[PDB]
């Protein structure tokens, strides 16, 4: 007349690929077919096939964690160029043009500046 | 693209990407979205 | 450890026991999963009666505590699955295993109740199991968990109880 | 389901963070379509959802646009509009409402959501530098 969780016990205690496959076959015990459309949408969202809502038009894009000062102030890369000549004028204009380019990353702008540096160095 | 631009700086139904005949064929069938002939 | 687990998986039980013996001879320690595999091998060894096999399981468990290795859910589930093979003689040991597993602080899984129910269905323990499990939400912990409900339903068919 | 019903259901976990919520003065949802009936049905849907979620909504119809082009064989494209201004809604309410109505956006209809967040002056601008 007593519940099965009371009685004699052992009393002996007191308080790689193997793991990967173990977890994979744990995944199976709760592997049932989709039961309706909402579950299908949830499954695809978890898989990442579906867009996130509300739509963020810049989702998955962070521009390498760049800051605005790295895009708008690009004149620090013109230090190795002439400081008061006509090349200074042309490069100031070029960096003004690059700083107003929203389609380019900072890396592309700096490599443009470096190409100009190299071309003038050869000449 | 960048290389050719740098030197330069110092100095038909293409709207839908279809052949002009084909665009008529598609649009007559109603296939294109919102292209209603008037 | 991996060599023992491999041999047990591919049914080289005697070889697994031997490699465990040179494992001990090398003063090396075995992990939990290897102890589960050795339990499987001990029960699957041929030509031994229930009492000797049960004593050997207890001896492996004594070695496991001697090596400071703590059991997990898989150890007790393996013990119960192994123990299913010994029909009526195994019922009181099965209760003792479940009570020990509860006492140590390991929570029961669906596979545990599945194995116990299938051991006894060969029957009022199902009422106690349901009384414990009513209202509880489960998570995947053992490969045999999915086999619980089926087995439980079979019991409800054999006892002819609709409320259960 | 007359007898077999789910006994309990997993409500999703919505935790009340400590970070203060965004505040939107206005939220203009301009929906564009080739069909006026789809836009009317979507207007009914969005308005009903807005009334039930407590959001204040006002609807109007911006003027239709026409793109006419000849290849003689002449083709035409219609763009009809419906603008839904929500007012005085917080960040979470706006986000959930937008998720709902954008997941339920009918075929061939695009959306342009303009959000006007309310913010305070930066502390740098409260007084001049000395």
């Amino acid at each position: 007349r007593k519940n099965i969780f009371t009685g004699k016990r052992l009393n002996i205690f007191d308080m790689s690929l193997w793991d990967v496959e173990f977890a994979k076959q744990l995944a199976t015990v709760n592997e049932q077919p989709l039961q309706n459309g909402f579950e299908e949408l949830i499954q695809w969202t978890k898989e990442g096939k579906l867009w996130e809502f509300p739509i963020n038009n810049e989702a998955g894009f962070d521009d390498d964690g760049s800051e605005f000062h790295e895009h708008i102030f690009l004149e620090k890369h013109l230090e190795s160029f002439p400081k008061q000549g006509p090349i200074r004028h042309f490069m100031e204009l070029v960096t003004c043009g690059l700083s107003k380019n929203p389609y380019l990353s900072v890396k592309q702008k700096v490599e443009h500046i470096e190409w100009f540096r190299n071309y003038f160095n050869e000449k | 693209a960048d290389e050719r631009l740098r030197i330069n700086s110092l100095r038909v139904k293409r709207r839908w990407r279809l052949s002009r005949i084909v665009f008529r064929h598609l649009a007559d069938h109603g296939q294109l979205s919102g292209i209603q002939r008037a | 450890c991996t060599m023992i687990r491999g041999m047990v998986k591919h049914r080289a039980y005697e070889q697994a026991l031997n490699l465990y013996t040179e494992l001990l001879n090398n003063r090396l320690h075995a992990d939990v999963y290897t102890f589960n595999a050795l339990i499987e091998a001990t029960v699957c060894a041929i030509n031994e009666k229930f009492e000797e096999k049960w004593s050997k399981i207890l001896e492996l468990l004594r070695h496991m505590v001697a090596q400071k290795v703590k059991p997990n859910l898989q150890t007790f589930n393996t013990i119960l699955k192994c123990l299913r093979r010994f029909h009526v003689f195994a019922r009181s040991p099965a209760l003792q295993v479940l009570r020990e597993m509860k006492a140590i602080g390991i929570e029961p899984s669906l596979a545990t109740y599945h194995h116990i129910i299938r051991l006894f269905d060969q029957s009022f323990i199902i009422y106690d199991i349901m009384n414990e499990l009513m209202g509880k939400r489960f998570s995947p912990k053992d490969p045999d968990d999915d086999k619980f409900f089926q087995s439980a339903m079979s019991i409800c068919s054999s006892l002819r109880d609709l409320e259960l | 389901l007359h007898v077999d019903v789910p006994k309990d259901l997993t409500k999703p976990v919505v935790t009340i963070s400590d970070e203060p919520d965004i505040l939107y003065k206005r939220l203009s949802v301009l929906v564009k379509g080739h069909d006026k009936a789809v836009l009317d049905s979507y207007e009914y849907f969005a308005v009903l959802a807005a009334k039930e979620l407590g959001i204040s909504i006002k609807v109007h119809e911006p003027p239709r646009k026409i793109e006419r082009f000849t290849l003689r064989v002449q083709y035409e494209m219609r763009t009809l509009y419906r603008c839904l201004e929500l007012e005085h809604l917080t960040g979470s309410t706006a986000d959930v409402y937008l998720e709902y109505i954008q997941r339920n956006l009918p075929e061939g209809v695009a959306m342009e959501v303009t959000k006007t967040q309310l913010e305070q002056l930066p502390e740098h601008i409260k007084e001049p530098i000395w």
